[PDB]
């Protein structure tokens, strides 16, 4: 396995920071290394090749350096466009081998915001059709990491996170509690418990 | 204007054959390699393989070897990624890409816009829409639909502030579910099934 490893997996930074992202190769590879940017939805875009050559059009606040096994990509002054995900890549030319790193997501740094928490019981409609869906909403919070704890008086819930609200830099999370009616009608009082560092102790509603 | 343009989104069932295209424009297609790259949902980039349109010299990443066919028709500047038997696990964004320099396996500087491939044994199904009833929040639960995507607006576009529509989650049923949060009306559109539910 020629393997390319990136760190950190997530980088929290502010407009104006000098940021540096690391790539490590499991074996020496000279300068045969490229860097790529990707926004959500969009196709990857080439930034650096040969470890340190800038692609035409790519803003000069981008640079790469390193040789052999450790490589870095640096943004001298982070701009709103630079919030995205970055990948490195070993290539040859001689004989075909491309290997990507697993990615580093650069995200907007913000002060800790506790999630407003709301919970919704199943509707009457759903209650006829065969299933109950309790939804817990974790709203406008930072940072990204939050633990949702479903309480029923597992493996029956699913989660989904909004992308960073770019005017607020916050996240919102939805958890869906899916049971049948009666795992649902048997039990009575429902609860969604949420851990997040913007909160002293886990809050429940 | 150097481009790679890719064919439209595909939704398939396992076992079915599929062949997607990558068309070059604004440069001598026979002169550059074409690579394919896979991105599984919420995952990173995977090199799949590369082909030289001049003579269809082809190389695979060892993991994709014998798992997918790469080909090219140089007369029409089109490269192809091809499965004779799709797996559920083949569900991904597929990108074609072109090295920066001719007759070289350099870093990819031209990329196609991407081809989404969904492989599922599920069939087209419109969603059920359920109200999420009560500063206060409320929403709609857009449940059990196939395939992606659904569009959720509120009040026919007037109400946009407070609005968070979340990524669909894939249930074990093979059907999708999402929530749009902000009874009172959400307008959900699912065009695969021609389903349109103002709730």
């Amino acid at each position: 396995d020629i393997q390319m490893t990136q760190s950190p997996s997530t980088l929290s930074a502010s407009v104006g920071d000098r940021v540096t992202i690391t790539c490590r190769a499991s074996q020496s590879i000279s300068s045969w290394l490229a860097w790529y940017q990707q926004r959500p939805g969009k196709a990857p875009k080439l930034l650096i090749y040969k470890a340190s050559s800038l692609e035409s059009g790519v803003p000069s606040r981008f640079s790469g350096s390193g040789s052999g096994t450790e490589f870095t990509l640096t943004i001298s002054s982070l701009q709103p466009d630079d919030f995205a995900t970055y990948y490195c890549q070993h290539y040859n030319s001689y004989s075909p081998g491309y290997t990507f790193g697993q990615g580093t997501k650069v995200e907007i740094k913000r002060t800790v915001a506790a999630p407003s928490v709301f919970i919704f019981p199943p509707s009457d409609e759903q209650l006829k059709s065969g299933t109950a869906s309790v939804v817990c909403l974790l709203n406008n919070f930072y940072p990204r990491e939050a633990k949702v704890q479903w309480k029923v008086d597992s493996g029956n819930s699913q989660e989904s996170v909004t992308e960073q609200d770019s005017k607020d830099s916050t996240y919102s999370l939805s958890s869906t509690l899916t049971l049948s009616k009666a795992d649902y009608e048997k039990h009575k009082v429902y609860a969604c418990e949420v851990t997040h560092q913007g909160l002293s102790s886990p809050v429940t509603k | 204007e150097v481009q790679l343009v890719q064919s439209g989104a595909e939704v398939k069932k396992p076992g079915e054959s599929l062949k997607i295209s990558c068309k070059g424009s604004g440069y001598s297609f026979t002169s550059y390699w074409i690579g394919w790259v896979r991105q599984m949902p919420g995952k990173g980039l995977e090199w799949m393989g590369i082909i030289y349109p001049g003579d269809s010299d082809t190389r695979y990443s060892p993991s994709f070897q014998g798992q997918v066919t790469i080909s090219a028709d140089k007369s029409i500047s089109t490269a192809y990624l091809q499965w004779s038997s799709l797996k559920a696990s083949d569900t991904a964004m597929y990108y074609c890409a072109r090295p920066h320099y001719y007759d070289s396996l350099d870093a990819f500087d031209i990329w196609g816009q991407g081809t989404m491939v969904t492989v599922s044994s599920a069939s087209t199904k419109g969603p059920s829409v359920f109200p999420l009833a009560p500063t206060a929040a409320l929403g709609c639960l857009v449940k059990d639909y196939f395939p992606e995507p659904v569009t959720v607006s509120w009040n026919s576009g007037a109400l946009t502030s407070g609005v968070h529509t979340f990524p669909a989650v894939l249930q074990s049923s093979g059907l999708y579910s999402l929530s749009s949060v902000v009874t009172y009306i959400c307008n959900v559109n699912h065009k695969p099934s021609n389903t349109k539910v103002d709730k």
